[PDB]
C-alpha cells in the first residue's frame, strides 16, 4: 500500500506511508526497487531508490519492509559472494541464469532451502536464557563450526529445544516466553547495518596479529582489534598483503569488502581467493573460501550499495565476533568509500566542508574505524572476539593532504605504509620502515616479556639502528664510507643486513612464504648479538670485515633457515648460527 | 632497605583502609539517622506541593 | 621501591573511592526511598474521596484553560469515575467562568489500573494529537525533581 | 508560589528531514526548550528547538533521526532550557557526554540546578590574573608561564604526545605553594576521543590518586556528534559553580578542541547555515568565545578558573580557521613541534611561538626573580637568530657561520639540547632550570647581547 507520486530520477516522493519511519527501506513499483526513506514530509515519504529508476509510471505500489537495512546473519553466511546491499551474486546467477544483475532480483541472502546439521547444547527446556547465549552450535562447514547462539535483545524463559537432525533455515529450533507470550526463533536472525552488534563491555587488545610478514610481525606488530591502514593503490600489493592474512593469519575467519574499485580488479580477485589454500597445523590442505566470507561492490553497482557495504562487512565480522571467533575485516579501499560518500552528498545537497566531501565524513569514518575491537561477548558461556580493520586507504594523487587520509591517520593506531619506491627497489614486502609507524608497541608488553624478555630491548634497538641507518645514508652521500668512523661503519653494515635479510621477506619462496613470530625473533635476536658484539670488539673495520664474514654468512643463513625445516629445527640452527657468531667475533678479538 | 620497607608497608595500610572503611560506615549511620529524622518532613512537603493546585 | 610505593597509593586512592561512592548510594537509596514513601501517601490521599473530588474538578478546569482547546477527550480511572462523572460540567461553568467562552465537549470510558493511574486526568485534544496528562503519579515525580535542591539543603547532618 | 504545570505531550510531527524533525500545532513553543522525544518502539532522545515559528517548532535531536516515524513519535515540551544538576558532590567521578554518570554510582544529588550558557561576567566585576601555577613541567614555568585566571592552549597536530602531556600536567598540577581544601579542583572534558584513549586517561586519572579531586567528562566519537559539543560546555558550568559558588580553584582541560570544532562545522552543515573559511560556520568565533572567554577570577570570590585547551592543526598549518580563532581568543598558546619529537624530545614544545601574553602579571616580585623577563626575552629572540644562522649555514656552507653566527648555532643547539629536554616526571623547579638559562645566554658574550641591559642579569649571581 502507497503510491508513487514524484518520481525525479533517483528520488522518488511517494504519498500513503503515514507510518513510515526515518531510514526504513521500503520496495518501489511492480519491479520492487529498493529504496530507503530520508524525508517524511507530512502524510508522504522520501524514497531513494538505489538502482535505476527509469520505466517508473505513476501510481505503482510502494511497499513498506518495517526494517531498516539490515544484513540477515545466520549459517551459511560464509563461503558465498555478496554485493553491497546484501545480494547474493553466485546463487543469483545461477537461478536466473543469465549472466546481468536482473533489476528487481528477489533472491534471498541466504538459501533457506539448504539443510544444516543442527545441535543443541545441553540446555534445559525449561531452563532460562537471554541475549548472547550459546543455546546450541550448527556444522555450517568444515573448520568454522557455527556457534549459533540467542539473538541479542531477547531474554527469555526457553520452552522448546529442538534435538539434533537436519533442518532447513526456515525451520524453527527455539521458542522463548519470558512474558505470558511464547516467542519462537529460527537460526536465521537478522541486524541493521548501521547499529552495531551489542557488546558486554570492550576490551583492552592484549594479543598481536601474526600477518605472516617479518617485517609487520617485529617491527611494527598490530594488536587483535588494532586499526591498520594500507596506502596501496597500484601494484596490487595490498592485495598480496590480503592473501597472506587469509593464509597464514590469526583471524579464525576474514571478511574482504571491497567496494567501487574496478570491476576487473574485483574479477582477479575473485578467481585469486579460491585459488590460494591455507595450511592447518595438522598439514593437510583446506580451501581458504571455506573461512572466507566475500563482499564485491564494482563501480556499476549502485552507489548506495557501496557505500553501505562497509557497515554490511563490519556487521558480518560482529556477527563472527559475538559468535565468539577472532576476525579480521579488509576494506579493499577506503577512498572509494569516500568517492560513494561525496557522490551521495551531491545528490542529496549537503554543504560540502573540504574538497567535496560532506562535514559527516570524519564522523562516519571514526564510527566505523571505532567498531572495531576486543569484546567481552554478550551472554554465556564468556568468551571474547576481536574484529580488527586492516581497511585500506588509497589517496588520489599520493598525497596525505586528503582528509579521508587525514581522518583516517587521526583514527588509525597502525599505520603500515607500504611504498611504492621499495617496489621499485625489488623489495616484495615493500613495507616502507620508515613512513610506518606502530602505536600498539605498549600494548605488547606482556606478550613480548612472556614470549622473549629481550624481544622489546632487541626492537628498540633495531628502530635506532634504523635511525641511524637512514642518517648515515646521507652521510655516506655526503662524504663517504671511510669517513664514518669504524663502530658507525659496523653500525652500517649491519643495518644493511637486516634490511636484506630480515626487514625484507620474498615471501615468494617456499621457506620464506611464512615467517613465524619464534624465527623472525631469534634472527633479530642473532643480528643484534653480532653487531653488538662486533661493535664493542673495535681491531679495523676492513678488518673485522674479513674476519668477521663468516659470522655475516651465518647471520644470513637464519634467513635461509626456515620453518620449512621445522620450527625446533629452525629455534636450533638460529641458536647455533648466534653461538658461531658470537665465538667468531670474541675469539678474534 | 627492602627487609624494613616491606616490614613497615606489611599491615598498615591494610588498618588505614580499615579506618577508613569503618569510618564511611559511621557517616553512612549518621545519613541515615538524618534521613530517618526528616522522612516525614520531606514527605508531607512534597504531598502539600503535589496537592496544592490552583486556577 | 618508589616504582611499588605507586601501588600502594592506587590502593589507597581505590579504597577511599570506593568508600565515597558507597556513601553517595547510601544516600541515592536514602532519596529513592524518599520517593516511595512520597507515592505510597499519594496514594493513601488518593483513596480519599470526597475532599479528593474537588483538586480533580480543578484539574480539569486548569487543563482545559492552558489548552485552550475546543475538544478534548478526557479518560479517568475507574476509581472516582463516578466521582468525574458527577463533576461532569461543574469543571466546564468553571472554565467558562475562568474566561467567557462556550463550554467544549467532554467525554469520558477506559480506565487504567486503579494503583498505576493513582487518580488524574488525561484530557487531551481531538484526534489525541497534543495531550496535557495531569495524572497525580505523574504530578509527582515533577514537584521531585523541582524540590530536589530543597531536599539536598533539608539534609544537613 | 505559582502551581505547577506538567509538560505537554505532542504526537503532531509532520515532516522529519537530516538531523531535524519538524512540529506543528504546538501550543505556546519556547526557544530552546529541551524536548524529550519517545519514539514508537518505546526509546527515548532528547533534542533542542532551534526556531519557533508561528505553531510550528524545529527540533534537532540529539541521537540522530533514524527510527522516527510521523504518526507514532511524540514529543513533550519540558518548558525549559538545558540544565546541569551542579553539586560538590560531583567531584572524582566520570560522566558521559551529555552528563549521565558512567563510574558505576548513582546519578549526581544537585544542590541547585545551573543552565548551562550561563550569563557572562560583569566586565566591572572581572579582575586580573596575578598567581603561578605549578604544572609539574619545566619550561612552562620557566617560560611563558601561566597564571591563575589565565587561559591559554596546547597547539599540537595529530601523532603527537600532546595528550599524554596533558595528563602529565593533571597528575602533576599544584599550586606554587610559595590549602589543599581549596587546592586545585581540575576539571577533565574529552570532546571526542578515541577509546583506547579513554581507557588510557581513566586509568592514568584513576592510578594516580587525583580522583580525590577531579571530575572527568568523557565523551568518546562513538557517541552522538551533537553531544559533543554540550561537552566543554557542561563541563565549564561545573567548573563556574566549583570555583565562583564553591571556592576551589579548577584547572579546566579540554582535549581536542578540534573536535569540538568539528562538531559545530557538522551541526552547521546539517542546519545549512551561512559557511565561514572552510566551510566552517561563519559564528564560531562566537561559539568558541562562549566556551573560552569563561575562565578568570571573579573579584568578589575567592575562586579561580584556569583554562589549557588542546588543539590539533588538522594539516599541521597554523593558518587553519581553527587554531586562527583560538590564538585570536584565548590570551597566548603553548606549541608543539614535530621536528624535535623527530629527535627524539619527549615534551617537545617549540618555545619559538611558546608565548604568554599574561606572563608579564606572572612574573613579579611575589615569585620568579627579577631577571626572569629578561633572559625570558633573550632565550626567545636569540633562538630564533640561531635558527636564521642555521638556515644561512645550510644554503651556504659550514664556513658561512662566521665567529658570531657560530655562537649562535651552538646556543641553538645547546638549547635544543639541555634546556627543552625534560624527564616524564620532572618538576624541575624555576631557579635551577633559570641557572642553566642563564648559561645559555652566557654562551653568547656578555656584552654582545643588545636587548637585555647587562646589570639586570648582574643582579643574579652565577653560583
Amino acid at each position: 500500500y502507497g503510491y508513487v507520486r514524484k518520481v525525479s530520477g533517483p528520488v522518488v516522493i511517494a504519498d500513503g506511508m503515514n507510518g513510515a519511519a526515518m531510514y526504513e527501506l521500503v520496495r518501489v513499483g511492480h519491479d520492487n526497487l529498493i529504496g530507503e526513506i530520508i524525508r517524511l514530509e507530512g502524510d508522504s515519504a522520501t524514497i531513494q531508490v538505489y538502482e535505476e529508476t527509469a520505466g517508473l509510471m505513476v501510481n505503482d505500489p510502494v511497499l513498506r519492509t518495517h526494517k531498516p537495512l539490515s544484513v540477515e546473519l545466520g549459517p551459511g553466511i560464509l563461503g558465498n559472494i555478496f554485493d553491497g546491499i546484501q545480494r547474493p551474486l553466485k546463487t543469483i546467477a545461477i537461478r536466473s541464469g543469465d549472466v546481468y544483475i536482473p533489476r528487481g532480483v528477489s533472491v534471498p541472502a541466504l538459501d533457506k532451502d539448504t539443510l544444516w546439521e543442527f545441535q543443541p547444547k545441553k540446555i534445559g527446556e525449561g531452563d532460562l536464557l537471554t541475549g548472547g547465549d550459546l543455546y546450541a552450535t550448527v556444522f555450517e562447514n568444515s573448520l568454522m563450526q557455527h556457534h549459533v547462539a540467542l539473538p541479542p535483545d531477547a531474554m527469555g524463559k526457553v520452552t522448546y529445544v529442538a534435538p539434533a537432525g537436519q533442518y532447513s533455515l526456515k525451520d524453527t529450533v527455539l521458542e522463548l516466553e519470558f512474558q505470558g507470550v511464547k516467542k519462537s526463533f529460527t537460526m536465521l536472525q537478522a541486524w541493521p547495518v548501521r547499529t552495531p552488534r551489542p557488546v558486554s563491555s570492550k576490551l583492552a587488545a592484549d594479543t598481536p596479529l601474526l600477518t605472516g610478514q617479518r617485517v609487520l610481525d617485529a617491527l611494527f606488530p598490530s594488536v587483535l582489534g588494532g586499526t591498520c591502514a594500507i596506502p596501496g593503490a597500484f601494484g596490487c600489493g595490498k592485495t598480496v598483503i590480503s592473501q597472506a592474512l587469509s593464509k597464514y593469519s590469526n583471524s579464525d575467519t576474514v571478511v574482504y569488502v571491497g567496494c567501487g574499485e574496478r570491476g576487473n580488479e574485483m574479477a582477479e580477485v575473485l578467481m585469486d581467493f579460491p585459488q590460494l589454500t591455507m595450511t592447518l597445523p595438522d598439514g593437510r590442505e583446506e580451501s581458504v573460501m571455506k573461512r572466507t566470507t566475500l563482499v564485491a561492490n564494482t563501480s556499476n553497482m549502485p552507489v548506495a550499495a557501496r557505500e553501505a557495504s562497509i557497515y554490511t562487512g563490519i556487521t558480518i565480522a560482529e556477527y563472527f565476533r559475538d559468535m565468539g571467533y577472532n576476525v579480521s575485516m579488509m576494506a579493499d579501499s577506503t577512498s572509494r568509500w569516500a568517492e560513494a560518500l561525496r557522490e551521495i552528498s551531491g545528490r542529496l545537497a549537503e554543504m560540502p566542508a573540504d574538497s567535496g566531501y560532506p562535514a559527516y565524513l570524519a564522523a562516519r569514518l571514526a564510527s566505523f574505524y571505532e567498531r572495531a575491537g576486543k569484546v567481552k561477548c554478550l551472554g554465556g558461556p564468556e568468551r571474547t572476539g576481536s574484529v580488527t580493520i586492516v581497511g585500506a586507504v588509497s589517496p588520489p594523487g599520493g598525497d596525505f593532504s586528503d582528509p579521508v587520509t587525514s581522518a583516517t591517520l587521526s583514527i588509525v593506531q597502525v599505520f603500515w605504509g607500504l611504498d611504492k619506491k621499495l617496489a621499485q627497489r625489488k623489495h616484495f614486502p615493500s613495507v616502507n620502515w620508515l613512513i610506518s609507524y606502530s602505536k600498539y608497541s605498549t600494548a605488547l608488553e606482556s606478550f613480548y616479556e612472556q614470549f622473549d624478555p629481550d624481544f622489546i630491548n632487541i626492537r628498540t634497538k633495531a628502530r635506532e639502528v634504523l635511525q641511524r641507518e637512514d642518517d648515515l645514508n646521507e652521510i655516506v652521500q655526503l662524504v663517504g664510507k671511510d669517513a664514518l668512523a669504524e663502530g658507525d661503519k659496523i653500525t652500517l653494515e649491519t643495518a644493511k643486513l637486516l634490511r636484506e635479510d630480515y626487514l625484507a621477506q620474498n615471501a615468494f619462496t617456499p621457506y620464506d612464504k611464512f615467517c613465524p613470530f619464534y624465527k623472525s625473533v631469534w634472527m633479530m635476536r642473532n643480528i643484534i648479538h653480532f653487531y653488538n658484539l662486533a661493535n664493542q670488539a673495535v681491531i679495523t673495520y676492513t678488518l673485522i670485515k674479513h674476519r668477521l664474514g663468516d659470522l655475516f654468512y651465518r647471520l644470513v643463513s637464519q634467513k635461509f633457515e626456515d620453518p620449512a625445516e621445522g620450527e625446533p629445527a629452525l629455534v636450533a640452527k638460529f641458536k647455533k648460527l648466534h653461538e658461531d657468531l658470537t665465538a667468531g667475533f670474541r675469539a678474534l678479538e | 632497605e627492602f627487609q624494613r620497607k616491606l616490614a613497615e608497608s606489611s599491615g598498615d595500610s591494610g588498618a588505614n583502609v580499615k579506618r577508613l572503611e569503618q569510618e564511611t560506615e559511621v557517616k553512612i549511620h549518621h545519613l541515615n539517622a538524618g534521613a530517618e529524622k526528616i522522612q516525614y518532613d520531606v514527605v508531607q512537603m512534597l504531598l502539600k506541593h503535589v496537592t496544592t493546585v490552583k486556577n | 621501591e618508589k616504582q611499588v610505593e605507586i601501588r600502594k597509593k592506587i590502593e589507597y586512592s581505590m579504597q577511599l573511592n570506593a568508600s565515597r561512592i558507597k556513601v553517595l548510594q547510601a544516600q541515592d537509596d536514602l532519596v529513592s526511598n524518599m520517593m516511595e514513601a512520597a507515592s505510597k501517601e499519594v496514594l493513601n490521599v488518593s483513596r480519599d474521596h470526597n475532599s479528593y473530588k474537588k483538586l480533580l474538578k480543578g484539574l480539569i478546569v486548569q487543563s482545559l484553560l492552558r489548552l485552550k482547546e475546543p475538544a478534548v477527550l478526557l479518560r479517568c480511572r475507574k476509581d472516582d469515575h463516578h466521582l468525574v462523572e458527577s463533576v461532569l460540567e461543574s469543571a466546564k461553568e468553571e472554565y467558562a467562568q475562568k474566561l467567557q467562552v462556550h463550554p467544549p465537549e467532554i467525554i469520558v470510558h477506559h480506565n487504567a489500573h486503579g494503583p498505576s493511574c493513582s487518580g488524574g486526568v488525561v484530557v487531551a485534544s481531538r484526534d489525541g494529537k497534543i495531550v496535557c496528562e495531569n495524572t497525580l503519579d505523574a504530578r509527582l515525580d515533577v514537584v521531585f525533581r523541582k524540590k530536589l535542591p530543597e531536599i539536598r539543603k533539608q539534609l544537613v547532618s | 508560589e505559582g502551581t505547577l504545570e506538567v509538560a505537554m505531550e505532542y504526537r503532531t510531527v509532520t515532516g522529519v528531514a537530516g538531523p531535524l524533525v519538524i512540529l506543528d500545532k504546538v501550543k505556546g513553543p519556547k526557544y530552546y526548550e529541551i524536548v524529550n522525544i519517545r519514539l514508537g518502539d518505546g526509546t527515548m532522545r532528547r533534542g533542542q528547538v532551534l526556531e519557533v515559528d508561528g505553531e510550528k517548532a524545529v527540533v534537532q535531536v540529539f541521537e540522530g533521526t533514524s527510527g522516527i516515524d510521523n504518526k507514532f513519535t511524540t514529543v513533550q515540551f519540558t518548558g525549559e532550557v538545558l540544565k546541569t544538576p551542579v553539586s560538590l558532590d560531583m567531584l572524582g567521578r566520570i560522566f558521559n557526554g551529555s552528563g549521565k554518570p558512567i563510574d558505576n554510582g548513582p546519578p549526581i544529588l544537585p544542590e541547585a540546578y545551573l543552565d548551562i550558557s550561563g550569563s557572562s561576567i560583569n566586565p566591572s566585576e572581572r579582575t586580573y590574573p596575578e598567581e603561578m601555577i605549578q604544572t609539574g613541567i619545566s619550561t612552562i614555568d620557566v617560560m611563558n608561564s601561566i597564571a591563575r585566571g589565565q587561559k591559554i592552549p596546547l597547539f599540537s597536530a595529530a601523532g603527537l604526545p600532546h595528550n599524554e602531556i596533558a595528563a602529565q600536567i593533571c597528575r602533576q598540577a599544584g599550586l606554587v605553594k610559595r590549602g589543599e581544601e581549596d587546592n586545585f579542583a581540575i576539571v577533565f572534558a574529552a570532546m571526542g576521543v578515541n577509546m583506547e584513549t579513554a581507557q588510557f586517561f581513566k586509568r592514568d586519572f584513576e592510578e594516580n590518586g587525583s580522583m580525590e579531586r577531579v571530575t572527568l567528562f568523557l565523551n568518546l566519537a562513538n557517541d552522538p556528534t551533537i553531544e559533543r559539543i554540550i561537552t566543554p560546555r557542561i563541563a565549564l558550568t561545573t567548573a563556574e559553580y566549583l570555583a565562583y559558588e564553591c571556592g576551589k580553584h579548577v584547572l579546566v582541560i579540554l582535549t581536542d578542541m578540534s573536535s569540538y570544532a568539528d562538531a559545530l562545522r557538522e551541526v552547521s552543515a546539517a542546519r545549512e547555515e551561512v559557511p565561514g573559511r572552510r566551510g566552517y560556520p561563519g559564528y564560531m568565533y562566537t561559539d568558541l568565545a562562549q566556551i573560552y572567554e569563561r575562565a578568570g577570577r571573579i573579584e568578589g570570590r575567592k575562586g579561580s578558573i584556569t583554562q589549557i585547551p588542546i588543539l590539533t592543526m588538522p594539516n599541521d598549518d597554523i593558518t587553519h580557521p581553527t587554531p586562527d580563532l583560538t590564538g585570536y581568543i584565548t590570551e597566548g598558546q603553548i606549541y608543539i613541534d614535530r621536528q624535535l619529537q623527530n629527535r627524539q624530545i619527549y615534551p617537545p614544545i617549540n618555545v619559538l611561538p611558546s608565548l604568554s601574553r599574561l606572563m608579564k602579571s606572572a612574573i613579579g616580585e611575589g615569585m620568579t626573580r627579577r631577571d626572569h623577563s629578561d633572559v625570558s626575552n633573550q632565550l626567545y629572540a636569540n633562538y630564533a637568530i640561531g635558527k636564521d644562522v642555521q638556515a644561512m649555514k645550510a644554503v651556504v656552507g659550514e664556513e658561512a657561520l662566521s665567529s658570531e653566527d657560530l655562537l649562535y648555532l651552538e646556543f641553538l643547539d645547546k638549547f635544543e639540547r639541555k634546556f627543552v629536554a625534560q624527564g616524564a616526571y620532572d618538576s624541575r623547579n624555576i631557579f635551577q632550570s633559570l641557572d642553566l638559562a642563564w648559561t645559555l645566554l652566557r654562551i653568547f658574550p656578555r656584552e654582545l647581547l643588545h636587548r637585555i641591559p647587562g646589570k639586570t642579569l648582574d643582579q643574579y649571581y652565577s653560583r
